[PDB]
RNA sequence: UCUGAUGGAGGAUCGAGUUGAUACUGACGUGCAAAUCGUUCAUUUCAAUCACGUUUAGGGGCGAAAGACUAAUCGAAAAG
RNA sequence: GAGAACUUUGAAGACUGAAGUGGAGAAGGGUUUCUUGUCAACUGUGAUUGAACAAGAGUUAGCCGCUCCUAAGGGAUAGCUGAAAAGUGUUUAAAGGGGUCCCCGUCUCAAAAGGGAAACAGGUUGAUAUUCCUGUGCCAAUAGUAUUAUGAGUUAGAUGGUAACAUAUAUAUAAAUGAACUCCUUUACAUAGGCUUUACACUCGGGGUGCGUUUUCUUUGCACUUUACCUUUAUAACAAACCUUGGAAUCAAUUUACUUGGAGAAGAGGUUCGUUGAACUCAAUUCAAAAAUUUGUUUUGUAGCAAUAGUAAUUCGUAAUUAUCCGAAGUGGUAAGGACUAUCCUUGAAAAAAGGAGGGAACGGCUUUGUGCUUUGCUACUCUUAAUACUUGUAUGAGCGUACCAACAACCGCAUCAGGUCUCCAAGGUUAACAGCCUCUGGUUAAAUAGAAAAAAGUAGGUAAGGGAAGUCGGCAAAAUAGAUCCGUAACUUCGGGAAAAGGAUUGGCUCUGAGGACAUUAAUGUUAACUCAGAACUGAAACGGACAAGGGGAAUCCGACUGUUUAAUUAAAACAUAGCAUUGUGAAAAGCCACAACUGGUAUUAACACAAUGUGAUUUCUGCCCAGUGCUUUG
RNA sequence: UUAUCCAUUUAUAGGGAUGAAUU
């Protein structure tokens, strides 16, 4: 056989992420004493449309403390901030929409976006448009608080990493169906060569384990181990359970 | 005088596609396409400008907002739990 | 009808090649590439045309006098006036509320 | 080229050392009308006149010192 | 031509038999409405300048 | 093409300078000939 | 609710051009041509068409998937 | 000329028909270009021709391009892998610049359609022209000292307007102090729709000049009647935005459309930019009324360039003279601009380079004490342009391309091959039309041949009485209307369609009638413009979308929902894709999927409304039972 | 926590109570 097209996309050549008009990688300010121990208010001055992604970004300009300045920063921007208004990132930032507070600051049942997984990476949970976590616990001790994520997993993080008070926006985005196969195309223009699919049960043996046949069938069990090497890994991998769920 | 009896704004898209699945753009193209209170300026004025992006055209100013509403049900509450304290 | 052809050696109808036909004093019907239409300088703030300032391309700005490249007022040729009138007023009476909010502090 | 159209700019002009040549233009025009153009290191500069003995005048006055060039 | 023209002037080529364009491609109802529009706004506009009708009743107009 | 590169040009008037007869004078004691239609340079 | 205008949406329609190639299983088939010619036909606001530049190289690439295409060479190119 | 169907000239008949064998370019070619010879071979017939052969010649740039910038990206450095070859490219880098310690900082290549300092007209050759000549401009650069001269400012930085903002007009609007450090703007950006302005194009009428028709008619038909860049071109006008005043419901202003307003509308008066580029009495000038310099009235000038050039004419030795180059409009084809509206689960480059601002670091001159500072006595002084003189190495403008073809014989198809091959300009008539057909400018009358004859057969078309699919696997092929206006339009339907359903009528020419606008005078009277509809007589071998151009419909069944895509050269489909639906894995740098020999990497500028892996295939209505088998998976 | 590994940055402040802001 040969090379199927889920081995190929590794290799990168033209399966790279469309990114020519990406306004910049979405990270949240760089852990610094002011966050640390206090609030530094940043005024968002432009809320912009990154387009590979469906959530608007927001530009944030901050004064620079260490040197007479302003230094721009692109966050995720969650529902209802606008233009023009002041968001608080620290320890002592009041808990309103938009500001950037530690987790275990937060009491439970808070709406948190952007959240940090582990402190001082600048934003990795959470940035998807409409999603939010939940903090659903903190620890008796401090140190440590838990969170439901939108997958609805609980994840367990320490109590000083960040997270910004809200939802992020655009939110519903999946509720409207694209109705043509022309807005699927300008969708995965600007994000990846990954459409259209074109079934594996209608190519040839040589290229999918799928393909072959006087039918158009599976022939085997589409469910293949964990452990199946890449060239055979193409069906519901490690499926622990197949068919329509009921609950 | 009227012009499509319950079709409405997905005339546009004629026969094709599902009733259904035109019914379920309507819907949402209605508040997509709609003009919502801008509440720094009192004048509903404040329409969509690109997915989550909200500009009024009198303030000029622009907020974070839903994919097809100004708001959306979640964050309002979010937002009503944070204010309650 | 005299047609004619592109003389500057771009031969294609980009932005830069717009082009625009006429009549010599010999009767010859040529052609000329017109400069491309610089956008208007705006203000930093709310990123409006500013007023009293021309608008021409950098290279003719450099060649432009400085009278009708700024405006005498303040921020003249970066703020438009309304944004200056506005940011006066406001540094003024932030200060001002500063300065009740300590005198009734004690 | 520059059209200049009070006197002592032109008189000016014309005693200034750059200036190297003067043109004389007469033509008919329905009376001849004429007019003087002096050649400087930047630019050309045209007096029109319509008066016969004002422009029979003018470059009488003007010194000897610079060329003249009749086009007629 | 010249001939032609001033015979379609008193209106002597224009039969249904002589038309291969639509009605809107041989005199366009959007260019129709508009110029009838403007006419109608000029003729308001001179109206209320020369005071011949209150300002009101303009707008209703 | 109208636009040429130096060395290329050079290289056009050499291939041109190459073509010409042997002399008379030379005779009185050639092969690598080419016409611009039939063989090409193809450099 | 109904009527007349206005308005100008749409992977809307006809249709030259472009981009293709349905049929005559026409011509040709020692051709103009190692795929052309004629008529007919499909296509034209979009998943549209074109150019140049650039990336992906052989048990590899690339594939809206025909084992298609990868220099008249492909169920494993070409050169030695 | 030895020799002429295919060399040249004249005449005729025709063609190409501005979507052109017409002009410009790119790729590719490379001298095919030009002139003069010339015919051994080639130019599939001839050939005196030629892209053949031979000898000479021809390509002129500060302004056209490359060169510079950055993009998709490429190469290289540091490392790290690897026997190396090579692979990746900041992954423990002490890696050039700026001011005067600190700040910033991998290098380099990649666009002759992206960004971008600056040129026009006329003429000129056998062959080059935004390159040569003539004239007129523009851009960049221009070191140090000293002189002059130009301007400002000064007893260390100007002034007007309430404001929007404006002001330096010297030959030349050159100078309106400004350090470090900053913050912005320009460069700089999608699509669709109409509305509008301007230029060019086309056209109508008048005047002049020349030509043509003239059996007859014809105040006639045709041609010319032109005006570049540059001068912040000055102004004028207009869409907008803004300012002052004003203070809005009986809401008003206003667009084709909707747009806007107590966050300040209308009205009135202004400011600016952008369009354009002599518009407007624009400038100068003549005449009356305002005062210790304003408003009304005339002449000149294509506003300067500019007529000196160009064009079309009339003459004169054969190079010169003379006359014209000015009075009004309509259509909307192309291009650009403007102000808008709408669309996106699509939001539609960057840098070089340039500009504006915040800030306020430094501070006159002549002489003098002490150690750059306090000091004493006097004041007219600092920048900015231009020229000159001397020093400075020689103190303007580098290098490369520029001929020609661009297919019709100059390119690729083995060729002088009916193929293929990117871009710009785009006249008149008919017309919806850049369609078809015919025509003007330009080009051509050439095609590996001609003459004669003209049967069979072939091929590409026409027409056929009566019948009308009986033909044939099959209505294959052909035929049938087919434009426009008016009328009429079913089942079914996802209510959007079906639909041009089906099916009827009319259409020429001529003579008329009616309707649809703009401009001024003291409600009433004149001047003047588009083609667009409607109606009526008359007329003809009953014919009129007269050529050209131009749907066959209907009743159903199967498949695929649809738009789309595909086996380049036998299969275009019911195949693929698709939206929709469903399932699976994954909470992250000790994750999912994938690449790699290793190092390391893609997704990822990503984060469950995400990425990855599958199946099904719009909507509607549904999606039953079986975990025994084989897979997959969960606990110990 | 010292080996080792991961993340962030300009390696930019020891722990408790919609004007600018630099010399």
């Amino acid at each position: 056989g040969r090379v199927i097209r889920g081995q190929r996309k590794g290799r990168g050549s033209i399966f790279k992420s469309h990114n020519h008009h990406r306004k910049g990688a979405a990270k949240l300010r760089h852990l610094d004493y002011c966050e640390k121990k206090g609030y530094i208010k940043g005024l968002v001055k432009d809320i912009i449309h990154d387009p590979g992604r469906g959530a608007p970004l927001a530009k944030v300009i901050f004064k620079r403390t260490e040197k007479y300045g302003k230094k721009e920063e692109l966050i995720i921007a969650s529902e209802g901030m606008f233009t023009g208004q002041y968001i608080s990132c620290g320890t002592k930032a009041p808990l309103s929409v938009g500001n950037i507070l530690p987790i275990g600051k937060m009491p439970e049942g808070t709406l948190i976006c952007n959240l940090e997984h582990r402190t001082g990476n600048r934003g990795t949970l959470v940035k998807a448009s409409g999603c939010y976590a939940t903090v659903v616990g903190q620890s008796e001790d401090g140190k440590k608080t838990k969170v439901r994520l939108p997958s609805g997993a609980k994840k367990t993080i320490d109590a000083k990493a960040r997270a910004m008070v809200g939802v992020v926006g655009a939110g519903g985005r999946i509720d409207k169906p694209i109705l043509k196969a022309g807005v699927a195309h300008h969708k995965y223009r600007v994000k990846r060569n990954c459409w259209p699919k074109v079934r594996g049960v209608a190519m040839n043996p040589v290229e999918h384990p799928h393909g072959g046949g006087n039918h158009q069938h599976i022939g085997h069990p589409s469910t293949v181990s964990r452990s199946a090497p890449a060239g055979q890994k193409v069906g519901l991998i490690a499926a622990r359970r197949t068919g329509l769920l009921r609950g | 005088s009227r012009r499509t009896k319950k079709v409405g704004l997905t005339g546009k898209y004629g026969t094709r596609y599902g009733s259904s699945l035109r019914k379920q753009i309507k819907k949402i193209e209605l508040m997509q396409h709609a003009k919502y209170l801008c509440t720094f300026c009192g004048k509903t004025a404040t329409k969509r400008t690109c997915v989550g992006i909200w500009k009024c055209k009198k303030c000029k100013r622009k907020v974070c907002g839903g994919a097809w509403s100004l708001t959306t049900p979640a964050a309002v509450a979010a937002k009503s739990t944070i204010i309650r304290l | 009808a005299q047609r004619v052809h592109y003389r500057r050696h771009n031969h294609y109808n980009t932005k830069s090649n717009k082009v625009r036909p006429v009549r010599t004093p010999g009767g010859k019907l040529t052609i000329h590439v017109v400069k491309k239409k610089a956008g208007k300088p705006k203000c930093a703030d709310c990123k409006t045309a500013i007023q009293g300032v021309k608008a021409l391309r950098p290279a003719d700005n450099y060649r432009a006098r400085r009278k009708n490249r700024t405006v005498a007022r303040a921020y003249g040729g970066s703020i438009c006036a309304r944004c200056i009138r506005e940011r006066i007023m406001r540094a003024f009476l932030f200060e001002e509320q500063k300065c009740v909010r300590q005198v009734l502090k004690e | 080229p520059k059209q200049i159209t009070d006197i002592r700019k032109f008189l000016k002009i014309s005693r200034k050392p750059d200036t190297t040549a003067v043109i004389i233009m007469k033509k008919k025009s329905k009376t001849v009308i004429t007019k003087l153009k002096l050649r400087t290191k930047k630019y050309l500069y045209t007096m029109v006149f319509a008066d016969r003995k004002k422009a029979e005048r003018i470059e009488n006055s003007l010194l000897p010192s610079l060329k003249r060039i009749y086009y007629p | 031509v010249r001939l032609y023209k001033l015979a379609k002037r008193k209106g002597r080529h224009m039969g249904i038999g002589k038309r291969k364009g639509t009605k809107n491609a041989r005199t366009n109802q959007k260019t129709l409405w508009i110029k009838r529009q403007r006419v109608l706004r000029r003729l308001l506009k001179r109206l209320r300048d020369s005071k011949k009708v209150d300002r009101h009743l303009y707008h209703s107009f | 093409g109208s636009i040429k590169r130096f060395r290329l040009k050079q290289r056009l008037g050499k291939c041109r300078r190459q073509n010409r007869p042997v002399p008379h004078w030379y005779r009185l004691k050639n092969t690598k000939r080419r016409h611009w239609r039939r063989t090409k340079l193809g450099l």
